[PDB]
C-alpha cells in the first residue's frame, strides 16, 4: 500500500481502458493498445519496463511461427503456469467486434533483455463458448490434470435479435461454466443450478482445486451481487464434475483488480460500488486449504486526483504491484489524456 | 424528394410516367472528418473539438427499359455544396 505517481514516455496514448499486463519471470508486457498495430510496433506487445517512476513501452517481436493477434480490450487472461504460458480468450477487436479464438502466449527465445514471444491460435470444439468480453477464465487443477474454468461475461445480441437501431447493445451471457481442455481445445458447458443471474467484470481467484468468483456487475438488472461462489471441480477418469457453494462475506464490486500479494494471500483494490461511487477501500483475501476469508486492509491513502476522477482502471503487474490509470481534468490547462499511478503491496 | 425530377426525366426520355421498371440507383458515399468545429463560449481557448459527417449523394438513376439502360436522372453538379445529403454526424476525432 504505497501509492506512487508514474511518468510515461512518448507513446503514452497507446494505453487505454482495458489493457492487459502479461508477466514472464518478473518481466511485464503491455498488451491491447489503442488502435490497430502501428508499424513502429507490428505486434502490439510491449516491454512494460518501469524504472525510477518512468516506464518505457518498448516494442517486442514475436517468433517465426506465431500468429499475430489483434489488440483486444477485455480478454480473459489466465496464467497456465504449467513451460510458463498465458491464455487469452475473447475481447474487443479495434473494430468493436468480439472474438472467440484462444491465443497461447509462450516465450520461444530470450537473450539479454530481448524476448521473442510465441502466440499460437488454439481453436475450440464441442460446446464452444460465445464470443464475449468482460468474462473470466482460470486454470484449475485436479487429480494431476488441469482444466480451464471460464465463467460468463457480457456479449452482443445474437444474429437474430440484433437490430441496427440498437446494434451495440449488450446482454450478459447465460451463467454457464465452461470446462476447456487445452490438450485438445475441447469445451464443455455445465449449468450450475446455483448460479442464476448473468455476471461480468467480476473477480476470479483460483486455488488449485476451485474457483472463487466474487463481485462483478449484473446487467440484467443493473445491480452488483454482493454474493460469491466457490466452484469446486473434480476430474474423474471420465467426465469431469463441478459443484458450487455460495458463501457469506462477499464483496460488492465490479472491475476490481486482483494480484497475488503473498502466497495463498491475495489483495483486491477498487472497482466500483455505485455508478457514482468508485470503490476506495482495499480488501485482502486470505485463502487457505478450504476456507476463504475476505477482510479489510489499511485503506491506502488516495491522492486528490484519484478521489476526484470518477473512472479508473489498471491491472496487476504480477508481483503485488497494481498499475492504475486516471483520465485527467478535461476542462484544464491541457491536462494529458491519462495520468498513471503504481501501488506496491509487498 | 426527387420524385418530380425523375418523373420529368422519364418524360424527357420519351417513356411512360406509369412505368415501374426496376430503377437502378447509383449512390456515392463520402465521409470526411472536419476539424476544429468549436467556438469560444466564454473565456479560454482551451479545447479544440473535431467532428465527422458521413453522407451520401444520389448520383444517377437508370431504368432498364426493355433491353437497355436509359439515364432517367444524372446529378448536374455532383460534388456540390447542396446535394451531399447528410446521413450521420458525430463529435469525435476521425
Ligand atoms: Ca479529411
Amino acid at each position: 500500500m504505497s501509492l506512487q505517481m508514474v511518468t510515461v514516455g512518448h507513446n503514452i496514448a497507446l494505453i487505454q481502458p482495458g489493457f492487459s499486463l502479461m508477466n514472464f519471470d518478473g518481466q511485464v508486457f503491455f498488451f491491447g493498445q489503442k488502435g490497430w498495430p502501428k508499424r513502429s510496433c507490428p505486434t502490439g506487445v510491449f516491454h512494460f519496463d518501469i524504472k525510477q517512476n518512468h516506464l518505457k513501452l518498448k516494442p517486442a517481436i514475436f517468433s517465426k511461427d506465431s500468429c499475430y493477434l489483434p489488440p483486444l480490450r477485455y480478454p480473459a487472461t489466465c496464467s497456465y503456469k504449467g513451460k510458463h504460458q498465458y491464455i487469452i480468450h475473447g475481447g474487443k477487436t479495434p473494430n468493436n467486434e468480439l472474438s472467440d479464438k484462444i491465443y497461447i502466449m509462450s516465450v520461444a527465445c530470450k537473450n539479454n533483455k530481448k524476448v521473442t514471444f510465441r502466440c499460437t491460435e488454439k481453436d475450440l470444439v464441442g460446446d464452444v463458448p460465445e464470443p464475449r468480453y468482460g468474462h473470466s477464465i482460470d486454470v484449475v487443477y485436479s487429480r494431476g490434470k488441469s482444466m480451464g474454468v471460464l465463467f460468463g461475461g457480457r456479449s452482443y445480441m445474437p444474429s437474430t435479435q440484433r437490430t441496427t437501431e440498437k446494434w451495440n447493445s449488450v446482454a450478459d451471457c447465460l451463467p454457464h461454466v465452461f470446462l476447456i481442455d487445452f490438450e485438445f481445445g475441447c469445451a464443455t458447458s455445465y449449468i450450475l443450478p446455483e448460479l442464476q443471474d448473468g455476471l461480468s467484470f467480476h473477480v476470479s481467484i483460483a486455488r488449485n482445486d476451485t474457483v472463487y468468483i466474487l463481485g462483478g456487475h449484473s446487467l440484467a438488472s443493473n445491480i452488483r451481487p454482493a454474493n460469491l461462489y466457490r466452484i469446486r471441480v473434480d476430474l474423474p477418469l471420465g467426465t469431469p464434475a463441478v459443484n458450487c457453494t455460495v458463501l457469506p462475506g462477499g464483496i460488492s464490486v465490479s472491475s476490481a483488480i486482483l494480484t497475488q500479494t503473498n502466497n495463498d494471500e491475495f489483495v483486491i483494490v477498487g472497482g466500483y460500488q455505485l455508478e457514482n461511487q468508485k470503490r476506495m477501500v482495499c480488501s485482502l483475501v486470505s485463502l487457505g486449504d478450504n476456507t476463504i476469508e475476505i477482510s479489510e486492509m489499511e485503506t491506502p491513502d488516495w491522492t486528490s486526483d484519484i478521489k476526484h476522477s470518477k473512472i479508473w482502471f489498471g491491472s496487476n503487474m504480477g508481483n503485488g504491484t497494481i498499475f492504475l490509470g486516471i483520465p485527467g481534468d478535461n476542462k484544464q490547462a491541457m491536462s494529458e489524456a491519462f495520468y498513471f499511478y503504481t501501488l506496491r503491496c509487498s | 424528394d426527387m420524385e418530380e425530377d425523375i418523373l420529368e426525366g422519364m418524360r424527357s426520355q420519351d417513356l411512360d410516367d406509369y412505368l415501374n421498371g426496376p430503377f437502378t440507383v447509383v449512390v456515392k458515399e463520402s465521409c470526411d472528418g472536419m476539424g476544429d468545429v468549436s467556438e469560444k463560449h466564454g473565456s479560454g481557448p482551451a479545447v479544440p473539438e473535431k467532428a465527422v459527417r458521413f453522407s451520401f449523394t444520389v448520383m444517377r438513376i437508370t431504368i432498364e427499359h426493355g433491353s437497355q439502360n436509359v439515364k432517367v436522372f444524372e446529378e448536374p453538379k455532383p460534388n456540390s455544396e447542396l446535394c451531399c445529403k447528410p446521413l450521420c454526424l458525430m463529435l469525435a476525432d476521425e
